[PDB]
């Protein structure tokens, strides 16, 4: 990922009153994954066949 | 094209029958052994009409 001009000068402190970026801000990167599964179910439980 | 890992396909999780049917709430058995301190014998009852 490639960051922005902004950012980078929110990054730093300074701003003016009521900006929101008058103190350093710092930030998270997250990745969510969304995948698929099998549910198997037998004589009255279930497994796994793939874990 | 390039080597593939390989994807071990560990599956297991036969789970286990943990819920009884039920509830099961019952298993029986009872003490056997006498207890323990086993305590005196006959002592001596005997009777106490006046012969």
């Amino acid at each position: 990922v490639t960051m922005s001009p902004e950012s980078v000068v929110a990054a730093a402190g300074g701003g003016n009153n009521n900006s929101g970026y008058n103190e350093p801000q710092r930030f998270a990167l997250v990745v969510i994954a969304v995948n698929h599964n099998v549910i198997r179910i037998m004589n009255g439980s279930m497994g796994f066949p793939i874990l | 094209n390039k080597t593939i890992s390989v994807t071990l396909g560990l599956r297991h999780w036969k789970t286990v029958s943990a819920a009884p049917p039920e509830k099961m709430s019952k298993s029986g058995v009872c003490k056997i052994a006498t207890n323990v301190y086993n305590r005196d014998g006959g002592a001596n009852p005997f009777l106490v009409k006046y012969e």
